This record gives structure tokens, C-alpha cells and sequence, in this order.
């Protein structure tokens, strides 16, 4: 959110959009210039992605599709088992590694 | 040029349907027991 | 080729189940609708203690565990307590109270859909993105500079609600300080 | 005894017979009681008695009401 | 009987302090608080009792511009 | 992905694809974090300067600082991979020691005094490097320069002295 | 959602009701549980700690005015004797 302080002590995730939705408006809206708040729009739409991530989530939901057709059309014929991956970049497994990495 | 028919359906249907909200009111402050049917 | 994207179960460091969230939800709605239909007000009290239970124990297991271990101390512990002990000790005839029902199910059924169509459109996606094939998983990863020094919760709260924000806590010991006046003045002979 | 048995199931399909050539409780000088007449007796400890149970108040009870305070205020 | 406080100020003092003991001294510590905020801040100052600096909660960030550090390029790398 | 704390994870997602080639590859430090640890204060004497500059420049694209500064994020890797080389090749039985006395004491600095001072001295006469604590106050003796800890499990015995350089 | 579920049953609660004027503040009860709930999940995911503050005072309020109300119910009910509405 606009508050600055996060969870953790730390500051919150979206602040940096929210300061600069701020400093788009206090430094291009004015009294003589009443359309140059038109220019915070673009950064608005951002503050308000950064909250609620509905372009985020639509645009996985179609890469999500194209990526989960496409590996219907291949055939694995050899895929990495769990087993093999949890010894990848390990200090006596290369051979599960190159297995992974198909090298 | 607009559809007198279809218009009026949609004027009785608005307008009834706040007209069917008085009627559960008076249905829900009922004071004898006369059912939902009512 | 060959497949760049592994997805495999975490073994330890696993984490909660999020099937547990939805039998909290269902018993939070089925001892929120037991509330208002209970014949007897006291057995009305005791399933509001459990609604109270479930929504803590939710807020606890999604890591909003100062909130939810507040609403046990503050809610079941004192309040809940108190409207126990007034409903125990008043003159009750269940028969005085007990309203037809069946006459209120049509305003019932209205008010459900209106309201419920006009606020569930106001909820942020944060609130409704997974409830009701292609389904989204959300990714998290680590931060070393942000992971310095944490903070948990109370203490994350504790840094700013007596600094930055001081005149909220005033304005709520007004509060108390006025309801503790109050309810001494019109319940306690002089 | 759980009430219940496969000769007690079958027990419950026979409907009792009264014998006619049997001596009765008339040849005894007795006059058995009918049973509606002893239900109140024997159940009468089953019946709720809580006050959250009476039936509502007459008007003339809400009207006595209003005689009594009904919380102590000085305790 | 009991002692009045605004005629007899010291009277009551004692009184209280014999009579609702708990009540007197709750005031007592209570008003301790202000007081060692007063006197022992400025005590610890006199005998050289200094304050620790905050412990850094955050990354210490250096002032000023970046010192163009010269070393462990790529070229340097195997 | 987010810096959120998970709750519900039940599962890991990894990607294989690697770096593209216009980008110097750089070897990732291979040591954990208790050998780490034992060797903060040697790595902070060495790149406190490549470490302010990376963090300098993250600080001064704000929103950008993963990418375009990148090859000042190579140097404090290899800066401080020089000082697990250096130290490895030194101080190899005093820093296992010390490494392996905070594996087993929580990470905790104030448990492993004594392995600790004979790294410190080891350290110093072979790389030059000092540990150095920032601010400390001047009216009492350096917390890891003390002969007794207060909160160490062990009480530290009195045949194992501080490093102080310069004795 | 179950936010949005909890504030019907709370809304709920005055419809059914003709005569328990005690519901009538356990649904209010309700309704401030729905909406410091909804603040809650919202704050989690907005990573934003004033959420939880927001919350807090609201529990501290609500549990404040529940206390008042019970309070004006027992001057009420030492007067009347009975906290049924004749209907
Ligand atoms: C129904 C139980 C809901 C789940 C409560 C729970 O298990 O959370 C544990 C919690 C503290 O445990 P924590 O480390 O925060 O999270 C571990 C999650 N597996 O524990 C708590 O914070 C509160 C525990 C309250 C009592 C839980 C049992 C309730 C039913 C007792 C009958
Ligand atoms: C001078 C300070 C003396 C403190 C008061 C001691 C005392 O005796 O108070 C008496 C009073 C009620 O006592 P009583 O004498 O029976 O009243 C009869 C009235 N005709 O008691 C009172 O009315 C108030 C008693 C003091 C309340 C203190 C509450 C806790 C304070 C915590 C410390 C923070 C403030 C310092």
C-alpha cells in the first residue's frame, strides 16, 4: 500500500510507485496547466498494478496456455525425476546435473 | 425510432422489482405466521 | 531441447496446507449462520465464540499470527465473556423471541442478491483471485538487504504506533476513557 | 440389552392376541388403569422446568413487571 | 479524623502513607518515573556514562559520490 | 518473484535456462553460511569499498539496480572470493575451527571467543586484515575483545586471551 | 469472499429479526468482525502494516462500544425487566 512501512519492519512493496505517482502529480499539475495531470495517468495505472496485480495475472494466465501447449505437442522421453533435480549444483552429483541440464 | 414493446418490459420489470421488494418487507414484518408463500 | 521450467514438491521448510483454509471457512459461515438462527441467545453467544475461533485461527495460519492471537485475548477472552455473563444472568423466555422466520426468507433471498452482487464487485483482486484448469500460482523469492534485521508483526506495528502514528492511540484512550465513565454512570448507584 | 435383536425385530411384526377361554384381572376383583393415565406421573421428571422455556408473558405479567427493579444497582 | 490534604499537606502524606499504603505508593513509584527522567540523564552525563550509538538496522548507505574503485574486473576473472 | 513471506508453498520452481553470453559469467561463492560468517568481518575489511559502490549504484537507478549494475555486482563476488582463497590457503585449521564452533553454537559470535581470537591473529599476520567494529563505545572494552561473555553457555576459559593487534 | 459471506450473515441477522433486540448487537458484532477481516487480508496482500494498526483500533473500538451498549441494555433491562420486543 501508500503507507511506507511493510510487514517486516521494512518499507512497503508499492510505496515506490506511490511516491512517484506523487511526484508526477505535484510537479505537472497546477493551477495554470490543468491537463498536465494527465500525464500521471500512466503512472496511476502502475500504483494501482503494483496493488492488485490483475495485468500481472492476465498476462501469465495466456503464457501459462501457450507454455502448456506446447509441451503436449513434444515428447519427453527422458524427463528429470525429483530425485535427480534436488542433487542439482551439488558437490558429488554431476552427473544428475548434466542429466537436468541436458548437457 | 424505439421498440415500445421490449422499452415497456424493461420499464415494468425496474420498477416491479422494487415493488417486489415492498413485498417481502411487508411479507418479513408480517405479524402472524403466514410463510414465505406470502 | 529440453524443459527449462522444474517444478517439484519442497520437501522440508515445506509449509501449511492451503486446504485448511477452506474447512475454516466453511465452519466460520456454518457457526455464523447457527448465530442468527439459535433458538436460545446464550447458544446464540457460543457460536459466536466459535466464528470468533475460526477467523483467529485463519489470520493465525496466513501468518497474521499478533491479530489473530489478539482477537482470542480480546474478543473470546473479555468481550464475548461479558455478553456471556449479562445473557446468563437476565430473565429469558426463549418463546418471547423467537420471530417466523419463513415470513423473512423472500427479503432474505433479495437482500442476499443485491447486496452480495454490489460489494463482491468492490473487492480488490488480493480478495477474490483464488475463490470461485488454467489456475495461477504466485512465485516468491529472497532479499538479503531487506532481510537484515526482521521485524515480526507487533514489533513492525510498535515502531510507528506511538511515533507516526501517536494520535490514533490518543484518540482511543479517549475512547476507553469514555466508556469506562460512561458505563459506571448509568449502571451503578451514586 | 440393547433393546434390540433379530427375535425382537420379528417380536415387533406379531400383534398381541388375547386368549378368550383366560382367566382376567376380573376374576381377581381388579380394574387395570389405562396407561394414558400414568404418563404425566412417570415422565413428569423428563420435562424441561428451565425459565428459559416458559411460555411468553401475559399482559398482565409485563404490566407486574414494572413493579420490581430488576438488577441491583448498589451490589 | 482522617487528615485533609489541602489544609495539611504533610499530615496527609503520612496518614496515607499508613493508612492506604498501597494506594500512597502506588502514586510514589508512579511519580518515580518523571523523576529519574530528570535526574539520572543529566547524572550520567557528569560522570561520563555515555549514551551507545543505534545499532544499524538498515544497510549504512556511504555518503557522497562513488570512488570509481578500480580492481577485480572481469579481465580478472580465472 | 515476490519478497513476501510464504505460508502455503508446497512446491520449488527452477529454471535452467542460464545467462545470456553478452554477459560476463562470473563463478557464484561456494561457501555456507557459518564459514561465511567466520570470515564476514575478514570480507568487510577487504571490499568494504566494491560493497558501497555496489550498493551505491543500485541506490542510484532506483527501480534498475538488478540490471546495470551488474559488473559492479561481479566485482564484490570476486573480491570477496578472494578472501576465502586467501584465507584457505593461511588459516585453513583456525578457520575450520572457528566455522565449525559457530555451526554448532546458533551462528551465535559470542559462543566461539576462543576459536575466533585465533583466527583474528592468524588472519592478520598473514592477510593484513582486521576486524573492525564500527562505533563501539570508547568507555568500555570491545564486546569481542573481552576475556568474559555474559551470555555464553560455556564460561571462556582464562588461558584464552583476545587478539589484540599490536601486543 | 468469506469477508463478503460474513457481512450478509450479519446483514442477515436484522432481516430475520423481529424480536431479539440481543442479536441485534451480536449482528453489529458481525458485521465489524466481516470488515476488519476484509482489512486484514488486504493489508497482507498490499504488504502494508498500517492495515493490521487499522485493524487493531478497530477491535479496540468495537470492543469499547460493545461494552457501552451492554451497559445501556442493563439500564434498559432494570427498568423493563425484559429484553423482548411484544410484537
Ligand atoms: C483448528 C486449529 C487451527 C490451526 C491452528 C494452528 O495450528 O496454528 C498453530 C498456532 C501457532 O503455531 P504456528 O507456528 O504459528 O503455525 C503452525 C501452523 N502449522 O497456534 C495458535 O496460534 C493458537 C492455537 C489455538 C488453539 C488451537 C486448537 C483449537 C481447537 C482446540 C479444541
Ligand atoms: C498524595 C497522594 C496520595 C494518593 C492517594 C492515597 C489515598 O489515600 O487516596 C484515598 C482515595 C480514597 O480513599 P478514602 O480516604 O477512603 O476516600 C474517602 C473519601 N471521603 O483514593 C483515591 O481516590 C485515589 C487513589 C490513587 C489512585 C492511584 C491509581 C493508580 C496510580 C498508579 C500510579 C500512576 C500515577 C502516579
Amino acid at each position: 500500500m501508500a503507507s511506507g512501512y511493510g510487514l517486516n519492519g521494512g518499507p512497503s512493496r508499492c510505496f515506490p510507485f506511490w511516491q512517484e505517482l506523487l511526484a508526477c502529480y505535484v510537479t505537472n499539475s497546477s493551477e495554470d496547466n490543468p491537463d498536465g495531470k494527465n500525464k500521471c495517468i500512466p503512472v496511476m495505472e502502475d500504483y494501482y498494478e503494483c496493488l492488485h496485480h490483475r495485468k500481472e495475472a492476465a498476462r501469465v494466465r495466456a503464457l501459462q496456455a501457450a507454455y502448456r501447449e506446447a509441451e503436449a505437442k513434444k515428447l519427453q522421453e527422458n524427463p528429470p525425476t525429483a530425485g535427480q533435480i534436488r542433487n542439482l549444483g551439488l558437490l558429488n552429483k554431476e552427473e544428475d546435473t548434466k542429466k537436468v541440464h541436458c548437457a | 425510432p424505439k421498440d415500445a414493446v421490449h422499452l415497456g418490459l424493461k420499464g415494468a420489470a425496474v420498477v416491479g422489482g422494487i415493488g417486489l421488494l415492498f413485498a417481502a418487507v411487508r411479507t418479513s414484518l408480517a405479524r402472524k405466521n403466514v410463510g414465505p408463500w406470502a | 531441447s529440453q524443459i527449462s521450467l522444474l517444478l517439484l514438491k519442497e520437501i522440508y521448510t515445506n509449509g501449511s496446507t492451503h486446504i485448511m483454509l477452506d474447512i475454516l471457512s466453511v465452519l466460520a459461515v456454518i457457526s455464523g449462520i447457527c448465530v442468527i438462527i439459535s433458538k436460545n441467545p446464550i447458544v446464540s453467544v457460543l457460536h459466536l465464540i466459535g466464528l470468533f475461533a475460526y477467523v483467529s485461527f485463519y489470520l493465525i495460519l496466513i501468518g497474521l499470527n499478533f491479530v489473530g492471537l489478539s482477537y482470542l485475548i480480546v474478543y473470546i477472552g473479555a468481550v464475548s465473556i461479558l455478553f456471556l455473563f449479562i445473557l446468563m444472568l437476565i430473565n429469558i423466555r426463549t418463546s418471547e423471541l423467537q420471530s417466523n422466520t419463513s415470513n423473512s426468507i423472500p427479503l432474505t433471498i433479495l437482500v442476499g442478491i443485491i447486496i452480495s452482487s454490489f460489494l463482491f464487485k468492490m473487492l480488490p483482486y488480493g480478495v477474490i483471485i483464488s475463490n470461485q484448469k488454467n489456475d495461477l500460482f504466485f512465485i516468491t523469492s529472497k532479499i538479503w538487504d531487506g532481510a537484515l534485521a526482521e521485524n515480526n508483526h507487533i514489533s513492525s506495528i510498535g515502531n510507528i504506533m506511538y511515533t507516526n502514528y501517536n494520535v490514533w492511540l490518543i484518540l482511543a484512550s479517549f475512547i476507553l476513557l469514555l466508556a469506562m465513565v460512561g458505563a459506571i454512570v448509568i449502571t451503578i448507584k451514586p | 440389552d440393547t433393546g434390540l435383536s433379530r427375535d425382537q425385530v420379528e417380536r415387533e411384526f406379531h400383534d398381541q392376541v388375547i386368549d378368550p377361554t383366560a382367566k382376567t384381572f376380573k376374576d381377581l376383583g381388579m380394574e387395570p388403569t389405562d396407561i394414558s393415565k400414568w404418563t404425566y406421573h412417570y415422565l413428569l421428571p423428563y420435562r424441561p422446568s428451565t425459565y428459559y422455556d416458559l411460555p411468553p408473558s401475559t399482559e398482565k405479567e409485563m404490566r407486574e413487571e414494572r413493579k420490581y427493579l430488576h438488577v441491583l444497582d448498589d451490589q | 479524623t482522617t487528615p485533609r490534604f489541602w489544609s495539611t499537606p504533610l499530615k496527609y502524606c503520612r496518614w496515607a502513607a499508613r493508612e492506604r499504603p498501597a494506594l500512597f505508593f502506588s502514586v510514589v513509584i508512579g511519580a518515580l518515573g518523571p523523576v529519574t527522567l530528570a535526574t539520572v540523564p543529566p547524572l550520567r552525563r557528569l560522570i561520563g556514562d555515555v549514551d551507545a550509538a543505534p545499532i544499524p538496522l538498515t544497510y549504512p548507505i556511504p555518503p557522497g559520490p562513488r570512488k570509481q574503485l578500480k580492481g577485480y574486473d572481469d579481465d580478472t576473472e580465472d | 518473484m515476490a519478497t513476501r513471506k510464504p505460508a502455503f508453498n508446497q512446491h520449488v520452481l527452477l529454471d535452467t535456462t542460464p545467462l545470456p553470453d553478452s554477459i560476463p559469467k562470473v563463478k557464484e561463492i561456494g561457501a555456507s553460511s557459518a564459514p561465511l560468517l567466520s570470515a564476514s568481518f575478514f570480507i568487510g575489511a577487504r571490499c568494504k569499498d566494491y560493497n558501497d559502490d555496489y550498493m551505491q549504484c543500485k541506490n542510484e537507478n532506483p527501480g534498475r539496480g538488478e540490471f546495470e549494475c551488474l559488473k559492479e555486482g561481479r566485482r564484490v563476488t570476486r573480491c570477496a572470493r578472494s578472501v576465502l582463497k586467501d584465507i584457505n590457503t593461511h588459516c585453513l585449521e583456525q578457520f575450520r575451527a572457528h566455522w565449525q564452533c559457530l555451526d554448532n553454537n546458533n551462528q551465535q559470535l559470542w559462543q566461539c571467543r576462543p576459536a575466533e581470537w585465533k583466527l583474528n591473529k592468524c588472519v592478520y599476520e598473514n592477510l593484513k586484515l582486521e576486524k573492525v567494529i564500527p562505533d563501539q563505545p570508547k568507555n568500555s572494552t570491545p564486546v569481542h575483545l573481552r576475556q568474559r561473555q555474559i551470555f555464553a553457555h560455556h564460561a571462556i576459559p582464562p588461558w584464552e586471551r583476545p587478539f589484540i593487534p599490536g601486543q | 469472499n468469506i469477508t463478503l459471506i460474513l457481512f450478509l450473515i450479519g446483514i442477515l441477522g436484522f432481516v430475520l429479526n423481529r424480536k431479539n433486540i440481543i442479536l441485534m448487537l451480536i449482528s453489529i458484532e458481525i458485521m465489524l468482525l466481516s470488515i476488519t477481516f476484509l482489512i486484514l487480508l488486504s493489508s497482507l496482500n498490499m504488504d502494508d502494516i498500517i492495515g493490521q494498526t487499522y485493524a487493531i483500533y478497530i477491535i479496540v473500538v468495537a470492543g469499547a462500544e460493545s461494552a457501552i451498549g451492554l451497559g445501556i441494555l442493563v439500564a434498559f433491562y432494570r427498568l423493563r425487566g425484559s429484553i423482548a420486543i411484544e410484537y
